[PDB]
C-alpha cells in the first residue's frame, strides 16, 4: 500500500493495517509509497535487505 | 554536470573567531616554494593554546545540490596533536538530514610519504536543497572552505588520455 | 538479553541505534552519558556508539536512529548488550527465502 519496505518491516504505524500473508512470490510499492522510517537516520545494507525480502 | 559554481561556504575571514585559520599550511603542499594547504579547505588548528569546541551550520539555500568536501587528520604522534589542536582526546562530528559520522583521530606514526607520518582522510557529501550540514569537532577537523553547487547531468565517465582537446 | 533461534529457519532480527541530538537528551533518556550497544551472534558481531550531535530537523528531530538487521541461523544465538541507545526487537522474523525475485514499484492494481 502506502509503506515501503523499511516502513513496513520496521512496523511504522502507518503500515499495520497492512496484511502479510506467509509467503509471496515478488514486492510491490506504489511510487507514492513513502511511509518508511518516521524516525530519521540510516537504513544499513537497505537495499540488500530488500532483495533478501522480495520472494 | 550541467551546472557549477564555487561558493565559500563558510567565508575564511568571518567564520573562525576562536580557531587559527592561517597556520594550517604544510610543506607536503608547497606552493611556490611556500608552505600551503588546499584552496577549498581550511586546516585549522588551536588559537594559542586553546581549540574550543568549534560548531558551524550551513543551510542549502542554493535551489540545488551542494558538494561539500571535509578532511580528518591523523597525526602521526601524541606530540603533533597537541602541537596542532592542544586537546589529547578529540572528535569530529559531520551530520546532516542523510549524513551522520563521529570521527576519531587515530594517533600513529605512518611511513613517510611526500614527509609526512601523519595521515589526512577525505570525505564529500552531497547536500540537498534546503538542508543544513552541522561540523563539530574538537580538533583535527580539515574545515570546508569554498563548497559547490551543481546540478548533475546524465552519466558521461572520465577520458584517461593524453590526446589533445 | 539473548535469543536462541529454536523456529528451525532463519530469523531476521532487526534493531536500532538512537544518536540523540544533545547530551541533555542522551542524559533524558538514557542516564548514563557514555553508552554502548553491542549484538552478536555466531556469524555477526558489531560495538556501537552512539554519535551526539545536532542534525537538521527531519521530522520535527534533530537527532538520529540507525536501523541495523541480522539473519540467525536455526539454532544460533544472538546476544545484544548496551548501557542506552539500544532500540531493541520486540518482534523477529522466522522465514524461509526462495530463490530471488524483485520489487515491482507501479500504481497498477492487484
Amino acid at each position: 500500500g502506502k509503506c515501503n519496505i523499511a516502513g513496513w518491516i520496521l512496523g511504522n504505524p502507518e503500515c499495520e493495517s497492512l496484511s502479510t500473508a506467509s509467503s509471496w512470490s515478488y514486492i510491490v510499492e506504489t511510487p507514492s509509497s513513502d511511509n518508511g522510517t518516521c524516525y530519521p537516520g540510516d537504513f544499513i545494507d537497505y537495499e540488500e535487505l530488500r532483495e533478501q525480502l522480495s520472494s | 554536470v550541467s551546472s557549477f559554481e564555487r561558493f565559500e561556504i563558510f567565508p575564511k575571514t568571518s567564520s573562525w573567531p576562536n580557531h587559527d585559520s592561517n597556520k594550517g599550511v604544510t610543506a607536503a603542499c608547497p606552493h611556490a616554494g611556500a608552505k600551503s594547504f588546499y584552496k577549498n579547505l581550511i586546516w585549522l588548528v588551536k588559537k594559542g593554546n586553546s581549540y574550543p569546541k568549534l560548531s558551524k551550520s550551513y543551510i542549502n539555500d542554493k535551489g540545488k545540490e551542494v558538494l561539500v568536501l571535509w578532511g580528518i587528520h591523523h597525526p602521526s604522534t601524541s606530540a603533533d596533536q597537541q602541537s596542532l589542536y592542544q586537546n589529547a582526546d578529540t572528535y569530529v562530528f559531520v551530520g546532516s538530514s542523510r549524513y551522520s559520522k563521529k570521527f576519531k583521530p587515530e594517533i600513529a606514526i605512518r611511513p613517510k610519504v611526500r614527509d609526512q607520518e601523519g595521515r589526512m582522510n577525505y570525505y564529500w557529501t552531497l547536500v540537498e536543497p534546503g538542508d543544513k550540514i552541522t561540523f563539530e569537532a574538537t580538533g583535527n577537523l580539515v574545515v570546508p572552505r569554498y563548497a559547490f553547487a551543481m546540478e548533475r547531468n546524465a552519466g558521461s565517465g572520465i577520458i584517461i588520455s593524453d590526446t589533445p582537446v
